[PDB]
């Protein structure tokens, strides 16, 4: 069986190089050959707990793509059981009885792994827990790097904007610096830095950062723009409007930028990033998430099915 | 000399701190066993001023189960006996995880209020030892944790 | 053609032992020997007029194992139409045009009978009618005590908490009391016991039935003991309190239990069984939940189906 | 003996086995600095079996005493001064008990709040019946304590 | 001064038979003779943390009408924001250093009991704690017995409807049992029978009491006829409808009445009497509540003034 | 006439010193010699836009304290309706022909500013405007540190807690820096230090500040302890568990306490003030408070009072 044959995926901090790089590889491999009867009468649960209609529409067609049923609910409050008295285990023991894997979004951190514990020998799929995890962001970010830039190593990679609450970015940091030889640029109002933990994590693996006032600081040498969204709803609006000029990109800034840079952006962007952008050859915000169809494809066949044929 | 008197066999705590002894007692659910236990508390000692002490017949603990005792008694001393004589000393090492005693201090953790014990990665560092819940993956003082 | 080809289901009390029995075998058969494509091409409406996200999941999950496709709606209030003014007749005489099955769970009582009258020959199938019916439940019910037991006569049947609203045990009692045999141990406050209506039934049918102050009467004689749920919420928080102590299960209840003995509870259970029982052999409640699809896909089969391959 | 005598402090002795550690626990006997000792599960010629509590240089008032009534009622507090026992009482079923208790009642305001715990104890059709002061439901005492 | 001044007014059972005689002597008085500046300069808080408009209305008239001035607010405002962050405790705390009395009405049982342990110096009136005391309810339900009997004493006191769970029954039958020689009759569905611990508070001091399936059974022998609300959410849609003939009145049942017998109710009593008993002259409901201002008026005179009204 | 006859009250940073001393001087004998018919025959609006119970009730209190008739709203209310169609200007237009003064609370900062532009002759007290100005609160304080320490000018202040995004101690901190000699000391997590704006204001007038870490670090020194509310939305749950400890205060913190420190907090202090500080003699929250009642007073009575009173 391949090495992630029935194993949960809850974490970025579980996954190893190895494991990461052939998630890339099958999905590559499916983006290029198709498998649409691969898991042909499968059931899958997509259990949005937490509801994100963006993650839940790109799971589930990556599971119709490759020929499964879907089963699941998304939950505002409204769902029946659904927010009230019933202990998550319980609703996963049950579940696990029904379907093939679970795919689970919650609001709680742990709530994914917690799942594992009582979903028996029924996989389950971390689609976000609170500010924890979201691994198969990570995935169809680091696939789409991969592929614009050939490679995972020694890499340029500058980060802009909430560098202190976004999940996407921190497991982003944590995956890349299980390759060699990259280099981060940290673009942040002081309110919103890279926290502690992530850069003592850097340290300890002499990987080099370093922080920049602007995006034109280190344009020139970016291989990766990576734009985060910037929610003004935990700033004063006077402090956001103080300070969004300088994590704010627009088609001017990118005139420097070498022929192989990818700006990205995990979405929803709303005043990060200019619509001028979005003509630029530079722009791939759109292409990574079409390509969160092939990450997510790639893992649900690793861990459904032993011996992936190709 | 004692005023809590050498027993045949089982386990002894020596060197327990004072106001900790009590705490030992209650997390890890020691008294309940129909084995006979003698307790001392705030006890004096030349190593240590005031100590607290524990005696629990016919019962001997694992190596992990004392190293269980080393964020609240890292000087401790586990005592075996069998016929009247020290068999054996050991000292609680810090282990490596420790798991069901402890509270996750995020509150919005998936760990209060469902079926699971909680669960914690052991790191020590220089002026504190770092805990990191099995569940959340966020890591901690184990000054926070212990606390409130 | 089977007897249920075609045919509704709304009530247990319009379904013969017969016709319990071929729903049982048939969901033996499933189990052992699923049939992935029997109602391929086959499109069933799951209309949850009041949600329940339990018995929606069991209910497509079936659909999907026996491949057909499946449309469908929950609704809170937020659903168009949706809680309104067009008349259920009206919405199943449409729905009746689009589908091959309806499935549907309504708040009112006389919901899915409603229903039959407009639906010309499409079948519908009673996933919940407000106080009145849930035959699927109560399919999954016996299903599982057929199983575990390896017959549904001579058994000794304990009930245990909110029997005088649980529409589930009135339901579960109608149905044993088509078998003969049975014996009956009644376990509930005065507030909420068995109903009246439902021991002059087993009293004309000489089916022996009594009422016990605590489970431990009666464990050493139980064969099956089947957990309610008691809702708070129509109890005084005080009164609740005072009388919760002898409708609640721990593994310590059952040091004198059969060896055949399985709890039952058609969840959610939050504080009637403590969760130290799920480790006891004796906890069947998952396993009863995982049955609800095998009996839920052999009514569609039947249903859908002239004659059962097998 | 396992456990020394003392010169001067409490011995509460016949207290039932797996009720020591829940006495030292509810009314926080060993937040002190004073020397306790301990005996749990230790023979008893009256009882088969029991716990043992010493603490030095501390006595109790007698409806701390009482509190005991609920948990040990045949309990013998013994008050020792120049290893002598100048005094033997045994717990009386008390009027109130504050603190360590919780009320049933859900819904009851005490839950969330900064007061302690009362309850009016009434020994009545030889059941005992506790009611909170704040919610004013009564409860038997065996409902009380299990929660 | 009067044995009421400065004294907090929680619960039925902390006021004596002088002390009701005095709250009801002080009633007449006012209603006899307004003192419409009696209360000049006070300022009371109206804080219905649970909302309730009639009762509200009829304490912040009593108010005014002894010419103190009015703070509050009504609640059940945080329906979605969440509970209190903020104690009640310092609710109060905070609210007993502006005002110089607070009423009160509250979801849980014992919130105007807390309320007395952080008010200071600043007397607490109950207006309603969850299902524990309502007790100017009781003051104004004896007060009118009281003018229409002539007398407290000596009285057959017929009780219809919910007696399981309404407060405001239990406190009238405790009130009443406060003095000599009173007559209980109660007229219950099963369900919704009085509690034992008030039979048994009746059986301790030798007050006779009966129960009666139907009001017939006792209308020739009633002074006062009690109605209470039977709430539809303490029973199904069918149980309701089967019992409900019992608990309801209309002027026919009134035949055999005696000519001093009087209908009161706390009200709403949308179902339980109907209109046509409104023109007889035995329905009191309305003056009823009419008397709730003079009720409340003595209370808070008697409180909040040292010497006796006289 | 008064200084402050007929003005606005609006922004701290338009009261000079005097206007500070002024009000508090007002509040101090009124405090001594009640006047409860000063503003007889004045109608006053107390417009809370924005909800805000505990300062509502304060300012409403005060009114009803002079004899001033009282019209209002507390709003929130809008909850799904939508924003106004109609200005505020256009609301305050009208209000402003009704009554004789308005105080108003309002989500948007500036609110109270734009009110007086359209309110004529008649004076605009704002009771908070978003994340802008709470002068009453100042005033409040303000009379609160002058009654327990006999002065404004050279106290050691501390200020604990969220200093970012605390409207009040912004307005504290520029109250007391228009007096001689003070001494701050700030004690805040990283994330939410007092804004530079405030220091640089601070440097200008050449008054010391300092950072600190911890409040045992300043206990022996202070006079006052500010402490102030750390909001759970400005921070991640374990971020706030990892700071949690140093803007916690209890009573054992307080052991090398100056015996003339009182403790103030402008409520509620849910998590930041252990309940054992109240029964502390440096517990001074809850008559910061009712202070609250002279301030307000004093402010109403010296803007609708020709003459200042005596
Ligand atoms: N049969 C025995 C033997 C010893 N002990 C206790 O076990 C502990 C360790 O015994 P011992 O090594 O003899 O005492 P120390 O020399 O003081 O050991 P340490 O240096 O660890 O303090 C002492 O508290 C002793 O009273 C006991 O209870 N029963
Ligand atoms: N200086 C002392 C004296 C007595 N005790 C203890 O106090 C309890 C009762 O003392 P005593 O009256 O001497 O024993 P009994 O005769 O057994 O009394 P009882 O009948 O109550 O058991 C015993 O546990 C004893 O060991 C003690 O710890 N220190
Ligand atoms: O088993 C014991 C050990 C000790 N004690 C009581 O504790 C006190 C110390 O008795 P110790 O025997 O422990 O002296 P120590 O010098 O060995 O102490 P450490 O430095 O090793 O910590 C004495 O008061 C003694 O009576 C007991 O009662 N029982
Ligand atoms: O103070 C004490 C009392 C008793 N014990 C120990 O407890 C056991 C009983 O010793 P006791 O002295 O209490 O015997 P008893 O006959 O008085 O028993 P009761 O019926 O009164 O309960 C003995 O093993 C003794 O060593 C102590 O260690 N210390
Ligand atoms: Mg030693
Ligand atoms: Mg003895
Ligand atoms: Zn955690
Ligand atoms: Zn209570």
């Amino acid at each position: 069986a391949n090495p992630l044959y029935q194993k949960h995926i809850i974490s970025i901090n579980d996954l190893s190089r190895d494991d990461l790089n052939l998630v890339l590889a099958t999905a590559a491999k499916l983006k290029a050959n198709p498998q649409p009867e691969l898991l042909k009468h499968k059931v899958i649960a997509s259990c949005f707990f937490e509801a994100s209609t963006r993650t839940r529409l790109s799971f589930e067609t990556s599971m119709h793509r490759l020929g499964a049923s879907v089963v699941g609910f998304s939950d505002s409050a409204n769902t029946s059981l659904g927010k009230k008295g019933e202990t998550l285990a319980d609703t996963i023991s049950v579940i696990s009885t029904y379907v093939d894997a679970i795919v689970m979004r919650h609001p709680q951190e742990g709530a994914a792994r917690l799942a594992t514990e009582f979903s028996g020998n029924v996989p389950v799929l971390n689609a976000g827990d609170g500010s924890n995890q979201h691994p198969t962001q990570t995935l169809l970010d680091l696939f789409t790097i991969q592929e614009t830039q050939g490679r995972l190593d020694n890499l340029h990679v500058a980060m802009v904007g909430d560098l202190k609450y976004g999940r996407t970015v921190h497991s982003l940091t944590q995956a890349l610096a299980k390759f060699d030889g990259n280099r981060f640029y940290f673009i942040a109002p002081d309110a919103l830095a890279m926290p502690q933990y992530i850069l003592d994590m850097l340290d300890e693996k002499g990987i080099a950062w370093s922080l920049h006032s602007s995006i034109e600081e280190v344009m020139a040498e970016v291989d990766i723009l990576y734009m985060t969204r910037v929610q003004k709803e935990r700033l004063d609006p006077s402090e956001y409007a103080n300070v969004k000029a300088q994590f704010v990109l627009r088609a001017s800034d990118l005139h420097n930028a070498k022929a192989n840079m990818k700006v990205l952006h995990p979405l929803p962007r709303v005043d990060e990033i200019a619509t001028d952008v979005d003509k630029t050859p530079h722009a791939w915000y759109f292409q990574q998430a079409g390509n969160g169809i092939f990450a997510r494809q790639a893992l649900l066949a690793l861990v459904l099915n032993r011996d992936l044929v190709l | 000399k004692l005023q809590v008197e050498a027993i045949k066999r089982g386990t002894v705590i020596d060197h327990i701190p004072a106001q900790i002894g009590f705490k030992l007692l209650s997390l890890f659910k020691l008294t309940e066993t129909d084995q006979r236990i003698t307790i001392g508390l705030n006890l004096p000692s030349g190593e240590m001023g005031r100590k607290d002490l524990i005696k629990i017949e016919n019962t001997f603990l694992s190596e992990d189960q004392v190293d269980q005792l080393a964020l609240y008694a890292p000087q401790a001393t586990v005592n075996r006996i069998d016929n009247y004589e020290v068999v054996g000393k050991s000292r609680p090492s810090l282990p490596e995880r420790i798991d069901n005693v402890l509270v996750c201090p995020n509150s919005n953790c998936i760990s209060h209020a469902e079926p699971v014990s909680s669960s914690f990665a052991v790191r020590k560092r220089a002026n504190d030892i770092a805990l990191k819940c099995k569940y959340c993956e966020k890591e901690f003082s184990h000054n926070v944790v212990l606390a409130n």
